[PDB]
């Protein structure tokens, strides 16, 4: 669950 | 104190400011802020403006977490490149639990927290006097950074003349008006790597200035249409940018490291700072060197240290003891770099240093003979241990170390660690282009 | 002095000064500076400023070392150009070890050190009328220099393009605005070559007003639209710019080289200075013609001194006693080039000049005409010897001479060698395009 | 090891 | 040798 949006929440934070 | 409230309201009115940023720094150094119209200033200075607290944990944040926002009445600073709709100004604000307690996990407070131990320990002021180096790239038409240096300069050279260029000027002189105090400056070792230096100040007042600085460079560097970048070792095989840190523990308006009657005129006290710091050298490395790139900056040679040892005359050492004494006797720590969160680097540097003065440790013996002529296995026979090779080989040392875990609280130590293995882990599961220039044609 | 601490400031004040460049000169002769805002003028002139002195030793530095920069109050100037959020001044400085003693490593001090060598002996004044040529290459649409020459004019010619015609003018009328006592300008032989000839002065005032000179000749050269290259032999095929030095010892406040009723109205003292100068000639070339290119300048013909003999009349003599006597008597060492160090140069010459003076040396035969017309074997037997040919056949001859050590002292010396040695060796291992035109398709 | 960094040091100088 | 330099004089004038 949260790990896919956070997984996204993070992808842009780290690009 | 410096400015009282009626002093701030006197300038908001007179100088006429229409907007107010309420700055605070997070866990990864990004200088953040909530923004209020000058119309709200009252409520702010009464310490009532609130925000989502979790914004400090950075990307690893998880829950809305209401926090109040106390403005350090003194930090107030009006920017000059602003006009147009009124002016702009900023109060660096400490953080406070919704029941008025400091927020344990805010970098800035944690420093006031550790310098509490410091005044609980007999000392009066723990002075930082930084040497933040940097790089400048020439923007592209799409207004985007490039791999193009703004000049082919070198060490202390007469970087880009009085004619047209010298962003250093616009950069330097600008900082003048804003109330700064610039030691000097000079073009650094690599093409377009410049360096500005201020005067010393208590950690609080200083790390606040490394932040403000980084703003004013980045934003002045842009007016000139050039990217600025404090990144650690931007290019491969070109001088890394470092944030030399000058520490002076005073006590009674008097420099404690001083002792004319002694050896090197270093106070026994100063031996305690220097020794204690050599212990956790590799432990707090992760912090003062918080990024993945710092380690491509930590390669032997480019003048960047690697080995834990101290002296006053040796190439690339970890701790340097500058030559001038009296009030200026200070233990320079050269592994730090601009990437590093000021409040977090100080917390770990001081605490690691304040360990040595409360368990009275013993300096190991300075290395003047040289380590860069020795081999890794030879230096190992003495107190010389290499520094880590990665943000990862480092994290295993910052975790292991029970004292750093006392400089950063159960909160900040957790989320710093939380965040840097998603960082490191983001960078190790990638498949960079070198990996194609190596393994696609051969294999 | 000509300015006193109160003189300066006030001048600063009325001149809304905001940027000060405390500038010096390294071992490679490239003009360095640490730059402060006028707000630090005070700490400046209280000789309380500091810097990393290992930045004088060129690229061969080893361990950053804190030096003090005392500014010579007389070498103060306010650049006409800068003024753009204030005006931009400067000062030339002496470099001090931490303990209030000079830096035996300063090219400027080393010189006030060898001049101190002089007064010991009885003389007071060493003076330098210099002859510095410089090309002027047209710049293109990107702003970078191209190999196009500014004009087609020859030796002393008239109007040749307004880019030189009014560059040697804009420089000259400009150079005047900064207390320059400039004698006469004229166009020099090789297309583009220029010469500004300025009134003689004290060695220190001289190599100083010289460094000054390049900064300036390169700005007003660039403001006009071209590159002003001081390179020895920028172009093969053509003449080179050379920096003749006109020597003259005084003492009592009378010319020492002038001698009313003697051989060529040349005082004995004159013949020693002339005889000695001839001795170390092939030793101090290293310093005087300090670059790989220098020796491509010393080729047959193109007026360059290729051998080592003195004459008051010859194609290419290594010294030259010019016409005039009176106060004017003086020695011309045509050998030197603009590349050389204004400081280390003076240093070596003035030391092989004095050698011949403290030791009573016999000057060899004034060479009249038989030489150039001569052959390189019968030319041996005569007090005449070739001058090196490569910056290495040059280094060797310099390490072997124990008075050039004493001249530069172990620190400039040792580091200077270690450096050119690397300069040379960078040039050597490199496969030049020449090697390929000739050897690529033939063998 | 000072030959890598002095070596970069000279790669900036001699280029 | 002047014949060289002289030769390195003339290339300037007669052009
Ligand atoms: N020490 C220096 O100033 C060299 C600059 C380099 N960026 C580091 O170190
Ligand atoms: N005027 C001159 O002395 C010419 C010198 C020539 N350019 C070389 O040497
Ligand atoms: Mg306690
Ligand atoms: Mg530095
Ligand atoms: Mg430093
Ligand atoms: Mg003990
Ligand atoms: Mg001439």
């Amino acid at each position: 669950k949260m790990l896919e949006g956070q997984n996204a929440h993070f992808r842009y934070k780290n690009r | 104190a410096k400015y009282t409230r009626e002093d701030i309201e006197k300038l908001v009115k007179e100088e006429n400011v229409k907007y107010i940023r309420l700055q605070f720094t997070d866990i990864l150094g990004t200088i953040k802020n909530v923004e209020i119209p000058v119309s709200q200033l009252g409520k702010a200075l009464d310490n009532k403006v609130m925000f989502d607290g979790s914004s400090i944990e950075g990307f690893v944040r998880i829950e809305e977490s209401d926090m109040y926002l106390y403005p350090d009445l003194n930090t107030f600073v009006i920017f000059p490149w602003t006009a147009e709709k009124g002016k702009v100004a900023r109060f660096i604000c400490d953080i406070y639990n919704p029941d008025g307690t400091p927020f344990e996990g805010d970098p800035r407070n944690n420093l006031k927290r550790i310098l509490k131990e410091m005044e609980d320990l007999g000392f009066s002021d723990f002075n930082l006097g930084p040497e933040p180096e940097f790089f400048l790239f020439k923007l592209d038409e799409k207004g985007e950074p490039t791999l193009e240096l703004n000049d082919k300069g070198g060490y202390f050279d007469l970087a880009p003349t009085d004619l047209g260029e010298n962003c250093r000027r616009d950069i330097v002189l600008e900082l003048e008006e804003m109330g700064f105090e610039i030691e000097a400056s000079h073009h650094e070792v690599a093409p377009g790597q410049h360096e500005i230096d201020f005067k010393y100040a208590g950690a609080v007042r200083s790390c606040d200035d490394i932040q403000t600085f980084k703003l004013v460079v980045k934003t002045i560097a842009r007016k000139h249409g050039l990217h600025a970048t404090f990144m650690p070792k931007p290019l491969f095989g070109v001088n890394g940018s470092g944030m030399h840190c000058n520490l002076s523990l005073f006590k009674n308006g008097v420099n404690a490291f001083f002792d004319e009657n002694a050896d090197l005129q270093l106070s026994e006290t100063a031996k305690h700072f220097i020794a204690g710091i050599v212990k956790h050298a590799t432990s707090f490395t992760a912090v003062t060197n918080p990024t993945v790139n710092s380690y491509k900056r930590l390669v032997p040679g480019y003048e960047a240290p690697c080995y834990v040892a101290w002296s006053a005359q040796n190439r690339s050492p970890l701790i340097r003891i500058p030559a001038s004494r009296g009030i200026s006797t200070r233990v320079e720590v050269r592994s730090v770099d601009p990437a590093a969160n000021p409040y977090l680097a100080l917390s770990v540097l001081l605490a690691a240093g304040l360990d040595g003065i409360k368990n009275k440790l013993e300096a190991p013996a300075p290395i003047d003979r040289n380590i860069y002529v020795m081999s890794k296995e030879e230096r190992m026979e003495n107190g010389i241990v290499d520094l880590p090779a990665t943000l990862a080989e480092a994290l295993e040392e910052f975790k292991s170390n029970e004292v750093m875990v006392k400089a950063l609280g159960e909160h900040l130590f957790e989320h710093f660690i939380e965040a840097k293995e998603i960082e490191w882990d983001m960078f190790r599961t990638q498949v960079h282009p070198w990996e194609r220039e190596q393994y696609m044609s051969q294999y």
